[PDB]
């Protein structure tokens, strides 16, 4: 349901954008 | 006892909660499927996070155990996971592991 992974801590995400958002807070 | 807070901003937990799981202490080097290493210390309860996603299994560093990404419900930073037992015959049935990065004191 949640294709879009953050590699760093296993966060998925529905919306690209909310990646993003998601990866920027780790710096 | 002392608050572990959110590095980035809220306190998360305090020392009163942190157990060892495993044998490996309260907090040791556990990696991830990427090679990031996460120095994970154990606690019963934690306040102020937020849950991303459904429960999961895989690579999950506490065998019988599932993860749920848990993020400061105040600025959105990840600070760990919430594991829950998939089987009742386990104790505890929850906890939460945070990485040492995003709590403040530094321990
Ligand atoms: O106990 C824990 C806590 C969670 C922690 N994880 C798990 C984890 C972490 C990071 C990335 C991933 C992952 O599982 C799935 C995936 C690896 C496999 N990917 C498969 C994939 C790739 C591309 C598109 C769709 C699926 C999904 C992300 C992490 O820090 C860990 O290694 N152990
Ligand atoms: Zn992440
Ligand atoms: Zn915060």
């Amino acid at each position: 349901e949640r294709p879009f992974h953050c590699n760093q801590c296993g966060a998925s995400f529905t919306q690209k954008g909310n990646l993003l958002r998601h990866i920027k807070l780790h710096s | 006892s002392t608050s572990l807070s959110c590095k980035q901003c809220t306190e998360i937990t305090t020392k009163n909660e942190i157990f060892s799981l495993s044998l490996s202490g309260p907090m040791a080097a556990y990696v991830n499927p990427h090679g990031y290493v996460h120095e994970t210390l154990t606690v019963y309860k934690a306040s102020n996070l937020n849950l991303i996603g459904r429960p999961s299994t895989e690579h999950s560093w506490f065998p019988g155990y599932a993860w749920t990404v848990a993020q400061c419900k105040i600025c959105a930073s990840h600070i760990g996971w919430k594991f829950t037992a998939t089987k009742k015959d386990m104790s505890p049935q929850k906890f939460w592991g945070l990485t040492r990065s995003a709590l403040l004191p530094t321990i």
